[PDB]
């Protein structure tokens, strides 16, 4: 227990390809554009910028998220330490 | 000298031309 | 402590102004130069300081003192004592190139090098001080 | 000219 | 149509390999919706200044540059769609 | 030196309030140096919105906007409504 | 004056020429000013009313920048739009976290 | 008498979460800055609302780093901060690399 | 000039951000974080007043320098 | 040499950064070498960046850049990073650090 | 509709600098991104200097300042001494 996930590690920090499916997130998208503006169109591109720009985010939020996670002496994330990283970033 | 710094020069303390017309009534009284 | 100076020196650099108008005027009305008089004392308080040196650099003061030594129109040189105070004032303070470029009183000083109503003394020292004011460009 | 020629602090003592 | 809880498009393996291109080994099994949670609350933070820029200049499509705008006054300057 | 501040109008907004309660001159700078930062901030969001609409000038709908950009959603609001209802009633008249 | 004519007490003409002098733009619509120190009157109104209520509760007549620090810092509106400036002479919120009390 | 270790560390924190003056002497703050500015450019005058301000923001910016590292510490399931707890908390704001 | 900043200060700045125990080590990291910030700081003050060609560092290059750096100081002119 | 680059010895546009400076809303005046530096210095990054980027493309035997090996130069420079620290680059991925 | 870009120059210094490489079109992207970015940045660090000091033209001296600003050291040195290279000899020329 504990190599296959490395592997996978190792995997997909040589990529760059997009890790959330395109419909779901364009769905999801449209999902919370449809309460400030009801019936909006989107660009293409648009979707794209945001998809890129949530999981660079949410992998920098991760980096944090273990580095906390490995001051506890652990190896698990929990929600404890996201929440101590949203704390320390100065996010509400 | 050098070019620039002789127009910093005359920058700096003029041709004359500011109190020449000074002068030139001193002379003449 | 310093931004106070800075507001000291700026007034005093609008009472020098002012000053130099209305003798300005009151010649031109016929009357003699007394505001400067009047005003000369402080002046040299405030110049003889060293410590305000700095602030004075920092609000250019230097061009009143210029505007005070420049001549009138009518081709009448300023009060001797003047000459003499704004003289030992120029020699007190590190006056660097900057200061000359922000004041340009290299000019005046010229001047008072050529002319020959000034008093041979302020002559020898205005070539003494144009010389070490062209020190620093030269090497 | 004649006011270029003043010494420097490299001219000859 | 309107569309109704479309976070769990969020796909488990999906965080599970973020959490793997960010270096996390063990995962507990609160991180998903932790995670979840973090991201609505950023895109409804972005997509209201797409919105907001989108309804300024009187249009009805949200173009690229918009969401470069609002990226940008968040201090998320993103390289490759514009800018 | 004639500079200029904001001090008499941040002191009568205080009576409107706060009939008795003062202020301290070290707090009056400071709200000085709020208003300086919030109009700076105000002014950069306009400019930026104009240039992004291809407008040459700042009018209230910019102003507005970055409003709405810049506060949060009830305190957006609260201004919005304080912003529409003074240029009304200063258009109404003349 | 232009801020009679709007009900106001802040400037117009003042904010008309700072807008005018900024670089901001070719020209400036005459909403502009009017709409911007309607906002910051409001924004400005309600500091003040916070910090008075502040300073009452210590018990003071005249606000120092303590009394801005805390209606800053215990309003959440206000606390999250100043989030990054500091306040000299403003301290800290009393804040002791629960696992440091004693027992 | 004596108190219990931490209960003067209290009564310090309650008086000090308190106060607003400046916790460090005049002077050698001071002398530090112009320690520091004398490797940029020598002859330099600061005013002393410079020194001032500096001072201010100095101590803001090390209290607000003192409250992150406190947070670090207490997340760690501990009560005393560390090196490694500052070095995490300079981290995770994105100061060092 | 460095060891001015006391260890009491230094407990002093931590009992008011609510730390109840102290390491060591912590006065020595505490002293070189505050010079990496104050030679940043004080590098773009003297940048500042580089431009400006005045004989003294000025508060406005304080308050742009912070400004600059996103740390908006009020009450200092700004 | 008629354009203004060539007077300079520069390959970026100095007549286009002079309209943009003066159509852009900054200042009431511009200088003549304003422009001309900042091409200058625009140009310098550039370069600065493209070796780097060339480096790990060739790194990878790869004779065309993408965004990898430009997130790969950006974030293996100290001070490349240090400027854009706050920058995301799109597919760009991430750096191997395990 | 003529869209402008620094797509050519990214090309020229390229080519300078590797003449046997390429560039994607997204890099070049990035690239325009880049350059347009760092335009904004320095000419509002620059009007927010001549604000500063009351002036009204933006010269050599407020670019060079904002480029010692913003870049860190080496950088800032190389870039300040192409900078003064390129411009005394655009001057002189």
């Amino acid at each position: 227990p504990g190599t296959v996930a490395l592997r996978e590690i190792r995997r997909y920090q040589k990529s760059t390809e997009l890790l959330i499916r395109k419909l779901p997130f364009q769905r999801l998208v449209r999902e919370i554009a449809q309460d400030f503006k009801t019936d909006l169109r989107f660009q293409s591109a648009a979707i794209g910028a945001l998809q890129e720009a949530s999981e660079a985010y949410l992998v920098g939020l991760f980096e944090d998220t273990n580095l906390c996670a490995i001051h506890a002496k652990r190896v698990t994330i929990m929600p404890k330490d996201i929440q101590l990283a949203r704390r320390i970033r100065g996010e509400r | 000298l050098q070019g620039e710094q002789y127009q910093e020069i005359i920058e700096i303390f003029g041709d004359g031309t500011d109190y020449q017309w000074t002068l030139d009534a001193e002379e003449e009284m | 402590l310093e931004q106070m100076q800075d507001e000291l020196i700026q007034q005093l650099k609008l009472q020098m102004e002012e000053s130099a108008i209305r003798d300005a005027n009151n010649i031109e009305q016929g009357k003699p130069a007394i505001f400067k008089l009047k005003l000369l004392p402080k002046v040299k308080d405030i110049l003889l300081r060293a410590n305000l040196a700095d602030s004075i650099l920092d609000n250019n003061l230097l061009a009143s003192v210029r505007l005070w030594l420049e001549p009138l129109p009518d081709a009448s040189l300023p009060a001797y004592q003047i000459q003499k105070v704004l003289f030992d004032a120029i020699k007190s303070l590190p006056i660097k190139t900057s200061h000359l470029r922000e004041s340009g009183l290299g000019k005046v000083m010229v001047f008072y090098q050529k002319s020959k109503r000034v008093e041979p003394n302020l002559k020898r020292t205005a070539e003494k001080l144009i010389s070490d004011w062209t020190r620093p460009i030269m090497g | 000219p004649q006011r270029l020629l003043i010494p420097t602090v490299d001219d000859p003592g | 149509k309107v569309l109704r809880d479309n976070i769990q498009g969020i796909t488990k393996p999906a965080i599970r390999r973020l959490a793997r291109r960010g270096g996390v080994k063990r995962i507990s099994g609160l991180i998903y919706e932790e995670t979840r949670g973090v991201l609505k609350v950023f895109l409804e933070n972005v997509i209201r200044d797409a919105v907001t820029y989108t309804e300024h200049a009187k249009r009805k499509t949200v173009t690229a540059m918009d969401v470069v705008y609002a990226l940008k006054r968040q201090g998320r300057t993103l390289y490759g769609f514009g800018g | 030196s004639r500079k200029e501040s904001y001090s008499i109008y941040v002191y009568k907004v205080l009576k409107q309030v706060h009939p008795d309660t003062g202020i301290s001159s070290k707090a009056m700078g400071i709200m000085n140096s709020f208003v300086n930062d919030i109009f700076e901030r105000i002014a950069g969001e306009a400019s930026r919105l104009a240039h992004y609409n291809k407008r040459s000038t700042i009018t209230s709908r910019e102003i507005q906007t970055a409003v709405r950009l810049l506060l949060p959603g009830e305190l957006a609001k609260h201004a919005v409504s304080e912003g529409t209802k003074a240029v009304t009633k200063y258009t109404s008249a003349k | 004056t232009r801020s009679s004519r709007a009900g106001l007490q802040f400037p117009v003409g003042r904010v008309h020429r700072l807008l005018r002098k900024g670089n901001y733009s070719e020209r400036v619509g005459a909403g502009a000013p009017v709409y911007l120190a309607a906002v910051l009157e409001y924004l400005t109104a309600e500091i003040l009313e916070l910090a008075g209520n502040a300073a009452r509760d210590n018990k003071k007549t005249r606000i120092i920048p303590r009394h801005l620090q805390l209606a800053i810092r215990n309003d959440e509106e206000l606390n999250k739009l100043l989030g990054r400036v500091t306040i000299a002479q403003g301290g800290v919120l009393p804040n002791i976290q629960a696992v440091l009390l004693p027992k």
